[PDB]
C-alpha cells in the first residue's frame, strides 16, 4: 500500500495524544471553551486559550529564552556546550516559564471569572476561583508539559500544539460557524492551498557550505588527513528565517490597535485593514531581518574558519577569516529580501484576492501557518525514520 | 523509585545474601582440600550455561574466598564480596583500598567463566594485564582453570613450571599445611614452608590468540581486546580462532573504561604511491613552516591556521597563487600538515626510545605504543622533523570501545568510582549503576587543598623543597606529573639539588617493575606518570608509615575529576593512612588554556600583588568549575562519534557478516552471478532505455572489459529482461566452470577476491565515511541536528558500496 | 473541605511534575534532538505521571457530579 | 541604484528548491487528512461521553 506500516511508533504517540488531550480540555474549574479582533481572538490580557494556560505558558516558554537568550547572550553563566552547558541552560529555562506562566494565571483567572459569555461560573468565593484557577493553571501546565515531554519522545514537543490546531482548523470546515456570508465559492480553500507551496519554498532557504574534517576529544589528542577519494555527497549550511514568522509579528500589529480601540474612554478612530499595507512591511522588517540576523549566527565563519574551511558554493569559494561572513552576508540579507516577498505575501494573499468580495471573516491565515508549520516539522519525523535497509536489497 | 531509597535498598540487598553466603564459609573450615577439589568438579557441571546458576554464587563465592585463603590471603573484606555480587549484577563496588579488587574481581570471574565460554576483564594496561593475571592465579590451578592474558604483540598465561611444580603442589593439595590460626582478617607474614612452595605459582609459557580466549579467564586491555575483535576481518582462514565469541566484562578502573572516547581502529597497510615524494616533498615542507613565525593561531584544539603572515608565506613559497584554494588546496595541506605537526604535538610527546630513531607516540593515557599512528598525515609529518622518515599512511576498520563494543554484546561491572558523572554515563549507553562501598576502615586516608601559586610553573619549584621539608622527615614520597618533558626536569630538579630517586615515566619497562615493589620503601623517592599512577596495588615495606605513612604530591589536575582523584588514590592499599597535596598554577595548563578568560579578571583584578601561598578567595572554587568545564568539552566530542558510530555499528555488521557468510560457505556462483546481473541488466535498464544506441552506449561504459562478449553487436529489441538476462547469464556461468577448469583449488579463490575485494571496497569508503563526518559538521545550521545527514548518507554510501563490490569482484574471478 | 485541602495537594503534584523534567534532562533539552535508545523503559518516576492524570479526572468527579 | 542592486543579485539567487516538492504538498494534504481524522475522532468518541458524563 501508501501507509506501507512498520512505524512502531507512529500510531503509537498519535491516539495516546488525543488521549490526553480529551480529558485536558472538558478540564474541571477553567476550561473556557468547550474591536473586531479583540473580540475574536480572546481572553483577559491577549492569549488565545483553548484551555486556561497551558498552552499559552508554552508560547510564552519558547519566548521567554528566545527574547532573553536573543538580545542578551550570555550574562549568567549559559550559552552553548553540546550538552553540560545547554542542560545547565534548559534547567533555567524551566523555572523561568513556570514562574512566568503563574504571573498570566492570576490576571487571566480575574478578569475572566468575572466577565464572560457563556458563564455558568458560580460565586461561591472562598478558595478565590483565581487561587483555583491559578490550581489548574500552574498545574495544567504541567499535565501539558508533562505531555509534551512525552509528545517530544516519539512525536514532537509541538506535536501537542499541532493537535490543537488541527482540532481548531477543523470545527470550522465541518460548518460550525461559516454559512453565513459567502459559502459556495469554496475558492477560498484552494487558493489557501497555493500558500501552503509557498510555506514549502521557505524551508530549503539558501542551504549551501566548505570542506575539512577534523575531530578532538580527550587530553592533548588528535589527528589530520590528505585526499584521494572517489565519491558523491557535498558540503552545505546557509540558512533562512525559521518558524512563527508572521504570526510573531502579525500579533505585534494587533497590540497597538486594541489599545488603540479603548485607550481612556474609547478614543474610536480608524487602524484595522486600511494602515494594512504598512504594518505588514513591517512584518517583514521585523521577523526576517532580525531574526535572520542573529538566527545566521554571526559567529558562523568563526567556527568554519576556525576548524580550517574554505567555503564552496554557487561558484569555487575561496577567502576565508570574516570577509567569508561578508560574502556570506550579501547572500543573507539577499535571501531574505526574497523570503520577505513569499511569507509577507501569505497575509498579503487574503488581502491580494479580497479586493472584488471582501469577507470580514480571515480566521484561517495564521493559525493555518501554524498547523501547516508541525505538519512540515513532523515531516522531518517522517523523513529520518524512512528509507529501512538499502543493503542487500536488491544486491548481494 | 530513585532516591538513596535506591543506594540503601541495596544495602540490606546484599547485607542479606551476605549474612547467608557467610555461613556457608563458616561450616567450611574444615579443611576440606581434595574435597574441595571435588568441589571444583561439583561446581564445573553444576552450570555449564549461562542460566545464571544463582544459588552456586552462594556456596561457589564461599569455596571463592577460602579458596584464596588457602592459596594466599587478602580476601576478608565486603565490598569485594558484595563486589563480586553486584560485579555480577554489572554495576560497580567499590572506590580503593582494602576492599580487594584484585581477589574480588577473581570471585564473580569464577563462576561465569565455569560457563565454558571464556569471560573478559578489562584493564588499562599490559603491565596490569599481567597484575591482576598473576596476583590471584593460584586459586585458578587450585580450581583448575586456564588463565588467558593478552598483549602488545604476544600473549601468555598459565600457572606453575612444567612437571615437578605440578607435582609439588598436587600432594601438597592433600596436604596444604595452613588452616589453623585463623579467625582475624589480621592476615599477617607467615606459613612460609606455603607460600615458597605454592606462591611461586606465579609463572607464564608463550601461546597464541586462539587457545588464548577459548581458554578459561581472558587477562586484557582494551586497546589490545578490540585490536583483537578487528583483527577478525582479513582473515582469509576462519580456522583463526581470533576471540571466540565477545560478551560478558569486567572492567578493572572503569572510571577509565569511559573515558577511552577515541574510538579503537586498527590502521595497518598503507600501500604509499608517492612514498618517495613524501620523502623529498615532505623535507620541503617541514622547513616551510619553520620560515614563519608564531603568529598561526594554535590553541583550544588541534586544528590551525594562519592570517595575515599566512597568505603571505602561502604566496611567499611555492605558489605565487593568491587565491589558493581553486582545487588547490593539496598543496596547502603540505604547509598545514608540517604546522600542526612541529606544533600541535611536541616531538617530545611523540618521543623516540633511546637511538630506536623511531618516533613512537606514548601520548593518550598509555605508556608507549610501538609503530603506529593515529593519522595519514601526522606520522610523516613529524617524521619529516625528525630524520628517518617512514612511508605509511592506513586505515582499516574502527569501533566505539564501549556501546560499540560492549553493547554488541552482554554486560559489565566496573570498580572504584562513586561520582555523578559515571551514571547517567553508565546509563546513555553501558546501562549499568554504582554501588558505593567503604571497606573497614573509610577514607582512613588524609589530604590537603589545591594550593595555588601563580606566574609560570615556578610552584612546582616550591614544590620541590617540599619533597625535600619530606625526605628529611623520612617520608616515602611519590609525584603524579602530566607529561615527559615536565617529569624529565622533575628529575633533575632534585638532582639539582642532590635527591635520589627513580623515574618510571615511560622510560623503560623493567622501569615499571622494579619500581613496582621499589616505590615507597621508607624515606624513598619516586617521581612517575599518571600513566603508572592510576589503580595499582602498591604497598610498602618495614616501618615506612611510621608518619604519615605515604606522601603524594601532584603536579597539577588533569582533565577530568576522577582522573585528579587517582592520581591520589595511589596511596591507600589494604586500609592504610596516607597524605596527599596539589600544587597547581595559574599558568600551568588545565587552565592555561581552558577558563583563562574566566579567571583572569576574577585574578588581575581581584588582586595581583602577593607571595606564592593563596586559595582564599575562589581560587580552588573557580578552577574547580573549570575543571568540570573541561570534561564536560569530551562529553560533547563523546557525542559526535559516538551516536555517528553506533549507525556505523549497523553497517560494519552486515560488512564482515557477509564477509564470514562468505568464508563459510561454499559455491555461492548462482548467486554472485545473478545478483550481478540484476544489477548489471537493470542498469542497462535504469539510466539508459533498452533500445539501441542509448544502451550499447551507456551500458559501453557499464561493460569495460579486456574480454569481448556481444559489445560491437547491435540491432537487438527482444530485452524482456529474460532474453538479456540469460544472454550475459551464459557468457559467466559457462565461461565460469569453463574455466573452473583450473582445479578444485579454484574454491579458495573467490576467497582471496571476495574477502580482499570486499575489505577493500568497505575500508576505502571508510575513508569518504571520514569525509562525510564532515557533512554532519555541517548539519549544526538549517536542518535539525540529530545525526539525520549522516543517516541519510551512511546508508546511500553503504548501496552505492555494495553496488561496487559485485562489479569488481565480478570480473577479478576470470584475468588469470 | 475536600476542594480545599486537596487544592493544597493539586499544588503538591505540581511540584514532583516541575521537578521530574528539571532533572528529567540527561536526554531532553527544550528543543534537543536525542532518539537515544540504550535506555527508557517506564521511569521510576512516572509513578509520578499517573499520580498526575489520574489527579485531575480525579477533580472531575469530585468538583461537579 | 540602491534596492536596484539588492533585487539585480537576488533575480539570480533564487535557487535551492525542489520540483518535486509537489510530491510534498500531496504529503501536506495526507498530513491535513490526519488532522481532520484526529479531530473527527473526538466528536464521535467525545459525544459518547457527552451522553455519559454530559447531560446526566
Ligand atoms: N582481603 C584482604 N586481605 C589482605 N589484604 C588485602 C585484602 N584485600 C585488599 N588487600 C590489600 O589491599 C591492597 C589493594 O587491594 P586491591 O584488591 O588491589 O584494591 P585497589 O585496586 O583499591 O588497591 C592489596 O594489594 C592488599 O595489600
Ligand atoms: F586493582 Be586496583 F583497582 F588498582
Ligand atoms: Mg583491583
Amino acid at each position: 500500500a501508501f501507509k506501507i506500516p512498520e512505524l512502531r511508533d507512529r500510531i503509537i504517540f498519535t491516539f495516546l495524544a488525543l488521549i490526553v488531550f480529551r480529558m485536558g480540555i472538558y478540564i474541571p474549574v477553567p476550561g473556557l471553551n468547550l474591536s473586531f479582533y479583540d473580540v475574536f481572538t480572546g481572553g483577559a490580557l491577549s492569549r488565545f486559550s483553548v484551555f486556561t494556560m497551558s498552552v499559552t505558558p508554552y508560547i510564552t516558554a519558547s519566548i521567554i529564552l528566545q527574547l532573553l537568550a536573543s538580545v542578551m547572550p550570555s550574562l549568567k553563566e549559559m550559552l552553548r556546550e553540546g550538552e553540560e552547558g545547554r542542560k545547565k541552560f534548559a534547567k533555567y529555562t524551566r523555572r523561568l516559564t513556570l514562574l512566568i506562566g503563574g504571573f498570566q494565571a492570576f490576571f487571566v483567572s480575574f478578569s475572566l471569572a468575572r466577565s464572560n459569555p457563556d458563564m455558568v461560573a458560580p460565586g461561591v468565593n472562598v478558595l478565590q476561583f483565581t487561587v483555583l484557577s491559578t490550581m489548574s493553571m500552574l498545574a495544567g501546565t504541567m499535565f501539558l508539559l508533562w505531555l509534551g515531554e512525552r509528545i517530544t519522545e516519539k512525536g514532537i514537543g509541538n506535536g501537542i500544539s499541532i493537535l490543537i490546531f488541527a482540532g481548531i482548523v477543523a470545527r470550522y470546515p465541518s460548518y460550525i460557524r461559516q454559512a453565513y456570508l459567502g459559502g459556495l465559492n469554496l475558492l477560498e480553500w484552494i487558493f489557501l492551498i497555493a500558500v501552503a507551496l509557498i510555506t514549502i519554498f521557505g524551508i530549503i532557504l539558501v542551504q549551501q557550505a566548505e570542506r575539512r574534517i577534523t575531530i578532538q576529544y580527550a587530553r592533548r589528542v588528535t589527528g589530520r588527513r590528505v585526499y584521494g577519494g572517489a565519491s558523491t555527497y557535498l558540503p552545505i549550511k546557509v540558512n533562512q528565517g525559521g518558524v512563527i514568522p508572521i504570526i510573531f509579528a502579525s500579533a505585534i500589529v494587533s497590540i497597538p490597535s486594541a489599545i488603540a480601540s479603548i485607550t481612556n474612554n474609547e478614543t474610536l478612530k480608524n487602524l484595522f485593514r486600511a494602515g494594512g499595507f504598512l504594518y505588514l512591511l513591517i512584518y517583514g522588517l521585523l521577523v526576517f531581518f532580525f531574526t535572520y540576523f542573529y538566527s545566521v549566527v554571526i559567529f558562523d565563519p568563526r567556527e568554519i574558519s576556525e576548524n580550517i574551511r574554505k567555503y564552496g558554493g554557487y561558484i569555487p569559494g575561496l577567502r576565508p577569516g570574516r570577509s567569508t561572513e561578508q560574502y556570506l552576508h550579501r547572500v543573507l540579507n539577499r535571501v531574505t529580501f526574497i523570503g520577505a516577498v513569499f511569507l509577507v505575501v501569505i497575509a498579503l494573499l487574503p488581502y491580494l484576492v479580497q479586493g472584488a468580495i471582501k469577507v470580514n471573516v480571515w480566521i484561517g491565515g495564521t493559525s493555518a501557518l501554524i498547523a501547516v508549520g508541525v505538519a512540515l516539522d513532523i515531516i522531518q519525523q517522517m523523513e529520518t525514520h524512512m528509507v529501512m535497509r538499502h543493503y542487500e536489497g536488491f544486491i548481494k | 523509585m530513585i532516591l538513596f531509597d535506591k543506594n540503601k535498598r541495596i544495602l540490606k540487598k546484599y547485607a542479606k545474601m551476605v549474612s547467608k553466603i557467610n555461613q556457608i564459609e563458616s561450616d567450611l573450615r574444615s579443611k576440606k582440600n581434595s574435597e574441595l577439589i571435588r568441589l571444583s568438579m561439583v561446581l564445573k557441571e553444576k552450570v555449564n550455561s549461562f542460566e545464571d546458576a544463582d544459588e552456586h554464587l552462594f556456596e561457589a563465592f564461599a569455596l571463592v574466598r577460602e579458596a584464596a585463603r588457602r592459596t594466599l590471603g587478602m580476601r576478608p573484606f565486603d565490598v569485594q564480596v558484595m563486589g563480586g555480587i553486584a560485579l555480577h549484577e554489572g554495576k560497580v563496588a567499590e572506590m580503593k583500598t582494602g576492599e580487594g579488587k584484585t581477589l574480588a574481581a577473581t570471585m564473580p570471574i569464577y563462576l561465569n567463566a565455569l560457563i565454558g565460554k571464556g569471560v573478559h576483564l578489562v584493564t588499562v594496561n599490559d603491565y596490569l594485564a599481567r597484575r591482576d593475571a598473576l596476583w590471584m592465579g593460584p586459586v585458578y590451578l587450585f580450581l583448575g582453570l586456564r588463565v588467558g592474558v593478552i598483549n602488545s604483540l604476544g600473549k601468555s598465561y598459565e600457572v606453575v613450571w612444567k612437571n615437578p611444580d605440578l607435582a609439588r603442589k598436587a600432594i601438597e593439595e592433600n596436604w596444604s599445611v595452613w588452616p589453623d590460626g585463623f579467625n582475624g582478617e589480621v592476615l599477617k607474614e607467615e606459613s612460609m614452608n606455603k607460600e615458597a612452595v605454592e606462591a611461586f605459582q606465579v609463572e607464564l609459557k608463550e601461546i597464541t590468540r586462539k587457545e588464548a580466549y577459548l581458554c578459561d579467564v581472558t587477562y586484557g586491555t582494551n586497546n589490545e581486546f578490540g585490536f583483537d575483535y578487528l583483527r577478525d576481518n582479513l582473515v582469509l582462514d576462519y580456522n583463526d580462532k581470533v576471540q571466540r565469541g565477545h560478551f560478558y566484562a569486567i572492567v578493572d578502573e572503569a572510571d577509565s573504561v569511559l573515558i577511552d572516547e577515541a574510538r579503537t581502529p586498527l590502521i595497518i597497510s598503507g600501500p604509499s604511491k608517492e612514498s618517495p615524494s613524501v620523502y623529498r616533498r615532505f623535507a620541503q615542507i617541514a622547513k616551510k613552516f619553520v620560515k614563519d613565525k608564531d603568529f598561526t593561531v594554535d590553541e583550544k584544539a588541534r586544528t590551525i591556521i594562519l592570517t595575515e603572515e599566512g597568505v603571505a608565506k602561502a604566496e611567499k613559497i611555492i605558489g605565487v597563487e593568491n587565491l589558493y584554494d581553486p582545487g588547490n588546496v593539496s598543496l596547502l595541506y603540505h604547509l598545514i600538515n608540517a604546522l600542526k605537526a612541529l606544533h600541535l604535538f611536541k616531538k617530545d610527546v611523540d618521543y623516540v626510545v633511546m637511538n630506536g630513531e623511531v618516533i613512537i607516540v606514548d601520548e593518550f593515557t598509555g605508556r608507549l605504543l610501538p609503530g603506529r599512528r593515529y593519522s595519514g598525515g601526522l606520522h610523516q609529518a613529524i617524521e619529516a622533523k625528525e630524520g628517518v622518515p617512514i612511508k605509511e599512511e592506513s586505515i582499516t576498520y574502527a569501533t566505539i570501545t564501549f556501546q560499540n563494543y560492549f553493547r554488541m554484546y552482554e554486560k559489565l561491572a566496573g570498580m572504584t568510582g562513586t561520582a555523578k558523572t559515571e551514571e547517567s554515563e553508565f546509563v546513555q549507553v553501558y546501562g549499568m549503576e554504582v554501588v558505593v562501598i567503604p571497606t573497614h576502615k573509610p577514607m582512613i586516608r588524609k589530604d590537603h587543598d589545591d594550593l595555588v601559586f601563580r606566574t609560570q610553573k615556578e610552584k612546582y619549584e616550591k614544590i620541590v623543597e617540599e619533597i625535600e621539608k619530606r625526605y628529611k622527615k623520612g617520608q616515602p614520597v611519590l609525584v603524579g606529573t602530566t607529561s615527559i618533558e615536565k617529569s624529565e626536569l622533575l628529575s633533575s630538579m632534585l638532582k639539582k639539588k642532590g635527591i635520589p630517586h627513580q623515574v618510571l615515566n615511560a622510560k623503560y619497562h623493567e622501569k615499571e617493575a622494579e619500581i613496582v615493589a621499589k616505590a615507597g620503601q621508607k624515606g624513598m623517592v619516586t617521581i612517575a606518570t599518571n600513566m603508572a599512577g592510576r589503580g595499582t596495588d602498591i604497598k610498602l615495606g618495614p616501618g615506612v608509615a611510621e608518619l604519615g605513612g605515604l606522601c603524594i604530591i601532584g603536579t597539577e589536575r588533569h582533565e577530568s575529576r576522577r582522573i585528579d582523584n587517582q592520581l591520589r588514590g595511589r596511596a591507600g592499599r589494604q586500609g592504610d593512612p596516607g597524605e596527599s597535596i596539589f600544587f597547581l598554577s595559574l599558568e600551568d595548563d588545565l587552565l592555561r588554556i581552558f577558563g583563562s578568560e574566566q579567571i583572569g579578571k576574577v585574578m588581575n583584578i581581584l588582586k595581583i600583588e602577593e607571595g606564592q601561598p593563596i586559595q582564599h578567595p575562589m581560587l580552588s572554587k573557580l578552577i574547580e568549575n573549570i575543571q568540570k568545564k573541561v570534561e564536560g568539552i569530551n562529553f560533547s566530542i563523546r557525542k559526535t562519534l559516538m551516536e555517528m558510530d553506533d549507525v556505523l555499528d549497523k553497517q560494519r555488521r552486515a560488512v564482515y557478516s557477509l564477509r564470514d557468510q562468505i568464508l563459510l560457505e561454499k559455491d555461492y556462483d548462482e548467486y554472485l552471478k545473478d545478483i550481478f546481473e540484476d544489477v548489471v541488466s537493470t542498469r542497462v535498464e535504469e539510466f539508459c532505455s533498452g533500445k539501441n544506441w542509448d544502451i550499447e552506449s551507456l551500458k559501453n561504459s557499464l561493460s569495460f572489459f579486456p574480454a569481448g562478449l556481444f559489445d560491437l553487436d547491435e540491432k537487438q529489441f527482444s530485452s524482456s529482461e529474460e532474453l538479456h538476462d540469460y544472454l550475459f547469464n551464459r557468457l559467466w556461468e559457462e565461461y565460469q566452470r569453463k574455466k573452473q577448469e583450473i582445479g578444485e583449488d579454484y574454491r579458495k579463490v573467490i576467497r582471496f577476491l571476495m574477502l580482499r575485494i570486499i575489505d577493500d571496497h568497505w575500508r576505502r569508503y571508510l575513508e569518504e565515511v571520514e569525509h562525510v563526518k564532515e557533512a554532519v559538521q555541517l548539519r549544526s545550521y538549517g536542518q535539525k541536528d540529530p545525526i539525520v545527514e549522516f543517516k541519510k548518507e551512511t546508508y546511500y554510501m553503504f548501496d552505492e558500496m555494495m553496488r561496487r563490490i559485485n562489479d569488481t569482484i565480478a570480473n577479478y574471478v576470470l584475468r588469470v | 473541605h475536600t476542594i480545599i485541602s486537596v487544592a493544597l495537594i493539586y499544588m503538591v503534584q505540581v511540584q514532583m511534575s516541575k521537578f521530574s523534567e528539571l532533572g528529567g534532562a540527561f536526554g531532553s533539552g527544550g528543543l534537543h534532538t536525542v532518539f537515544g535508545r540504550r535506555k527508557g523503559l517506564d521511569t521510576g518516576g512516572k509513578i509520578t505521571l499517573v499520580l498526575s492524570v489520574l489527579f485531575f479526572v480525579s477533580c472531575v468527579v469530585t468538583a461537579f457530579v | 541604484e540602491v534596492i536596484a542592486e539588492a533585487k539585480k543579485i537576488s533575480w539570480p539567487s533564487r535557487k535551492e528548491l525542489l520540483t518535486s516538492f509537489g510530491v510534498v504538498l500531496v504529503i501536506l494534504a495526507v498530513t491535513s487528512v490526519y488532522f481532520f481524522v484526529l479531530d473527527f475522532i473526538f466528536s464521535g468518541v467525545v459525544s459518547a461521553i457527552f451522553k455519559a458524563l454530559g447531560i446526566g
